[PDB]
């Protein structure tokens, strides 16, 4: 899904 | 007691000054070899590549664009690099006159 | 036209000019652009008392880069460098020929100094090593974090089975969705595949191992033989080979009805990591107890042993390249990376890697390993066994890193922690045949 959020 | 009667040496008299002996260190200093130990001032693995530097500097244009990449295997297959591979054995004279074509030479695909 | 020696000429450059002349990831490459401009800068501002000296071939800019205080041919070997005084120059110039013409030729359409000119032009090395962020992540939600579970492995066919909580998911790379395989009641601990990927050998927690098929989805068959859970499984064209807690080293030759074959007790604790050697009839196997052992073929006596762990260490593998190096990991209070060889009770290796490893993938055609970790720093640790020296370290998962693979081409590699992320790198990249093409 990738975007991956900190 | 006899110590100076015995000549079967190098003694304090063989050498022309007596008092040179208050150096005597001067003997063992190894003297820089002529060629790659001249990089090492400059850099004050790398002194091994400035000797090969300086006895590669003894090439003509060709021959060193010959052997710019050059690898030679173990078995006697020799691969030479284009600035295409030229992987063929060695031992036949053919093949390097090839190389040397391919390298001076002219091609042109002309569409 | 030869100077003496004991009264040598003095060029224009200045004592202190000298000390000017002398003076000195995308860091890399912003600091060699750097470096060139400033060596440029001080090659074109300087190099009127250069052009005055020397004495034939050579360069201004070999004369600056000899100054001590794909690579073209070097002409001439001289490093003199700067000086304040010479003794060769006396003032002299050759006469015109035409290759003088032909040079003040090319020279009259560039505004620089041709020297410089041929530095510029000259190509800076392309070679760095790229290990950055995943350039793809796809979805794996309920991802197994057990310290004893390897799940995800590698097939031929772009093909991938996970063991999401209590199922089974195929994920295919050429499509890029998720097929679901089966499901059963105990969750299960280890994947693996036997042939080409005709096969889907699997284990359970509870030892149960059962082989479902792959393109049939239905269950081959049904074994027993571990009372506790399976930590890992392998094989070598004809026998599967798995290790589970309980100490059991079980082989299954699949050719007969009933795979089981031998079974192997020679460890002191639980196995937790076993990969059979596919090119030679030997076993690398170890878990919790500190202790290596090295099997022949099937037999339970362990032809090496090595006992340098010092916590639990589930990482142990065999390396493709090279035959008999065996690479361990470290454990919790360990975090050691030792690597090994067969067959002459040799240590290559031994170095902290700075947190717990549990799974190793080597490359293809490059010595470069990838090694997971856990319960100390949650990341990943890339080495080289050449010359034992880390490249670069991934980070960035929730939950600790278990399960690793390595594709097909050796560039993409695969992740497995709870943080149900499937982090995907790119690290890398006869006269037979003559009798076939006379026709056409």
């Amino acid at each position: 899904l990738s975007d991956i959020t900190n | 007691s006899s110590s100076s009667y015995r000549d079967s040496y190098f003694q304090y008299r063989h050498l022309p000054a007596p008092h040179h002996i208050l150096y005597a260190e001067w003997n063992q200093d190894i003297l820089a070899l002529p060629d790659e130990v001249a990089n090492i001032t400059m850099a004050m693995m790398t002194s091994e590549q400035n000797s090969n530097r300086y006895w590669n500097s003894f090439h003509d244009e060709d021959d060193w664009n010959l052997f710019n990449g050059m690898e030679l295997e173990s078995n006697g297959v020799v691969t030479f690099a284009g600035q295409e591979t030229i992987t063929g054995s060695i031992f036949d004279r053919r093949i390097t006159q090839l190389a040397y074509a391919r390298n001076n030479g002219w091609h042109e695909l002309a569409l | 036209v030869y100077g003496d020696r004991y009264i040598p000429s003095r060029t224009d450059i200045d004592f202190n000019s000298i000390v000017s002349i002398s003076s000195m990831v995308e860091y890399q490459k912003e600091r060699q652009a750097h470096e060139t401009y400033n060596t440029l800068l001080k090659n074109e501002l300087f190099g009127e008392m250069l052009s005055k000296d020397t004495v034939g071939s050579e360069s201004s800019i070999d004369r600056i880069k000899n100054t001590r205080p794909e690579i073209t041919r070097p002409s001439s070997n001289s490093v003199r460098g700067a000086s304040l005084l010479t003794y060769q120059q006396r003032k002299g110039r050759r006469l015109s020929a035409a290759s003088l013409l032909q040079s003040q030729f090319f020279d009259s359409m560039s505004p620089v100094r041709p020297d410089s000119k041929q530095l510029l032009l000259s190509p800076g090395k392309q070679f760095r090593q790229i290990a950055k962020v995943p350039y793809r992540v796809l979805d794996a939600p309920s991802l197994a974090d057990d310290f004893y579970y390897s799940l995800i492995d590698w097939s031929s066919t772009d093909v991938l089975a996970v063991a999401l909580g209590k199922s089974i998911f195929l994920t295919d790379n050429n499509t890029g969705d998720v097929v679901h395989l089966c499901d059963t009641e105990n969750e299960y601990t280890s994947l693996s595949w036997i042939g080409a990927g005709s096969h889907l050998a699997v284990g359970q927690a509870n030892g149960l191992v059962e082989i479902y098929d792959v393109m049939k989805r239905k269950c081959i068959r049904t074994l027993s033989g571990h009372i506790d859970r399976v930590a890992c499984l392998s094989w070598n064209n004809h026998v599967l080979t798995s290790g589970s807690r309980d100490h059991r080293i079980l082989h299954r030759d699949v050719r007969m009805p009933d795979p089981f074959f031998e079974t192997i007790e020679s460890h002191t604790q639980e196995v937790c990591g076993l990969k059979w050697n596919v090119a030679d009839n030997k076993l690398a196997s170890g878990g919790n107890d500190n202790v290596v052992h090295v099997y022949e073929g099937t037999s339970k006596s362990p032809i090496l042993t090595f006992d340098e762990h010092k916590a639990a260490v589930k990482a142990m593998a065999w390396s493709p390249h090279k035959r008999g190096v065996l690479a361990t990991g470290g454990g919790t209070a360990d975090r050691r990376l030792k690597i090994w060889n067969v067959n002459t009770s040799i240590k290559m290796s031994d170095i902290d890697s700075g947190s717990q490893i549990c799974n190793m993938v080597w490359s293809k055609n490059t010595n470069e390993l990838v090694t997971s970790h856990g319960y100390s720093k949650y990341n990943l640790t890339l080495w080289d066994c050449n010359s034992m020296d880390p490249i670069a370290i991934l980070k960035g998962h929730s939950f600790r890193v278990l399960h690793l693979t390595l594709s097909n081409d050796g560039t993409t590699v695969v992740s497995g922690a709870g943080d149900e992320t499937l982090r995907y790198w790119k690290l890398f990249d006869s006269l037979i045949f003559d009798a076939f093409n006379q026709i056409r």
